[PDB]
């Protein structure tokens, strides 16, 4: 198998509209209820909508009733959420889930940001390992971007052990900043290259930054 | 609308020990015709989508460990987790599936209690590339510590800084049950170039006394 894949999220002006898609595979789509649930970053799960198997029964949370419309295309194995008259309160990660005994096979979610602020891509600066062990730390500072999210991988996903990508913080400017760090064996520093792969899809900003010892 | 209230909001339990999380519904969610209490439990690990553990109040989803068990009737429900494992760090939610809207409880955040672990502390000067842009970010990293409480103080030529730093903390690691923390000191290039000694001083239960990491600008 079961796979749900949400798409269609992004930055949208207040009062604007977005249509989210939830693409289902690996099961008989038309034999199950389907749900939308949202989550404001760092906050709880909030049930938004469901549809029965055929789409003949639907319901909505009080806060979205009359603005959002759930639908399903049983022929195309797709669930939709049409979102109208969007407000700041609608900013959230939107999940689809399959109804079984409970809500199951949740997708990865799609972030919807309701804002009149401009897209801005980050600057990426190295956090270079220094002469001070056994363990060395290095990183990338991803500074001054809007909106969320940014993704950071290391060595194109080959380096995962010891990586900490910090939650973004909102600066006084209203732009976000975050660091991604990794601890590695200090014995590796001579020979191993370390590259942070930063992707800010909202601004089409992709940066591969080599982090070299000083 | 049916309101679900979880208790406690926050729970800290040691590895191998037992967690008890309650969910109270504002009205009965026993569907007489089905002979089922329509209560669901979810686990949401850091950075992950929610995972269904239990539905019908006490029926485990296939593949969920028997360490997770659901109990209760009517308005009062309990999730019990025995033999707590590091990978159980999560926020746990109840949800009613009785009548729409299919409301969630507010969540119970589960912290794993482990042995005290001192942070490894690293300091990073600003990059030459950033300094060209007219700003200096100085970063102090506290890596893999427990418990969460940590004090980070910035000193510039021994003057204690306030109002010009921000901290970020990771969620507890699913393997080693530690936190990491970044503190970023942000100065104009002009202010950065007026001082020599940049120091991050860390206070943590795991350190016999505060640790200072420092550099001299231009070395
Ligand atoms: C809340 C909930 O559990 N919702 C689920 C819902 O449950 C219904 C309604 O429950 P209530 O809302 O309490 O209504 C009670 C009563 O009707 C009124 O009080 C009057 C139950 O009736 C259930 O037993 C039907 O299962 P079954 O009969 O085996 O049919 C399966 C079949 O559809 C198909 O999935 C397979 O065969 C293919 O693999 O079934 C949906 C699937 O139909 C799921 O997607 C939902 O998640």
């Amino acid at each position: 198998e079961v796979q749900l894949v949400e798409s269609g999220g992004g930055l949208v002006q207040p009062g604007g509209s977005l249509r989210l898609s939830c693409s289902a595979s690996g099961f008989s789509f038309n034999s199950f209820w389907m749900h939308w649930v949202r989550q404001v970053p760092g906050k709880g799960l909030v049930w938004i909508s469901f549809t029965n198997n055929e789409g003949t029964t639907t319901a909505y949370a009080d806060s979205v009733r009359g603005r959002f419309i759930i639908s399903r295309d049983n022929a195309k194995n797709t669930l939709y959420l049409e979102m109208n008259n969007l407000r700041g309160e609608d900013t959230a990660v939107y999940y689809c889930a399959r109804g079984d005994g409970g809500l199951d096979d949740w997708g990865q979610g799609t972030l919807v940001t309701v804002s009149s602020a401009s897209t801005k891509g980050p600057s990426v600066f190295p956090l270079a390992p220094s002469s001070k062990g056994g363990t060395a730390a290095l990183g990338c500072l991803v500074k001054d971007y809007f909106p969320e999210p940014v993704t950071v991988s290391w060595n194109s996903g080959a380096l995962t052990s010891g990586v900490h990508t910090f939650p973004a913080v909102l600066q006084s400017s209203g732009l976000y900043s975050l660091s991604s760090v990794v601890t590695v064996p200090s014995s590796s520093l001579g020979t191993q290259t370390y590259i942070c792969n930063v992707n800010h899809k909202p601004s089409n900003t992709k940066v591969d930054k080599k982090v070299e010892p000083k | 609308d049916i309101q679900l209230t979880q208790s406690p909001d926050s729970l800290a339990v040691s590895l191998g020990e037992r967690a008890t999380i309650n969910c109270k519904s504002s009205q009965s969610i026993f569907r007489t015709s089905r002979n089922k209490n329509l209560l669901n439990w979810y686990q949401q690990r850091p950075g992950q989508p929610p995972r269904l553990l239990i539905h019908w109040a006490s029926t485990r989803k296939s593949g969920v460990p028997d360490r997770f068990s659901g109990s209760g009737f009517g308005t009062d429900f309990t999730l019990t987790i025995t033999s707590l494992q590091a990978e159980d760090v999560a926020i746990y939610y109840c949800q009613q599936y009785f009548s729409p809207p299919y409301t969630f409880g507010q969540g119970t955040k589960l912290e794993i209690k482990r042995t005290v672990a001192a942070p490894s502390v690293f300091i990073f000067p600003p990059s030459d590339e950033q300094l060209k842009s007219g700003t200096a970010s100085v970063v102090c990293l506290l890596n893999n510590f427990y418990p969460r409480e940590a004090k980070v103080q910035w000193k510039v030529d021994n003057a204690l800084q306030s109002g010009n730093s921000q901290e970020s903390v990771t969620e507890q690691d699913s393997k080693d049950s530690t936190y990491s923390l970044s503190s970023t000191l942000t100065l104009s290039k002009a202010d950065y170039e007026k001082h020599k000694v940049y120091a991050c001083e860390v206070t943590h239960q795991g350190l016999s006394s505060p640790v200072t990491k420092s550099f001299n600008r231009g070395e």
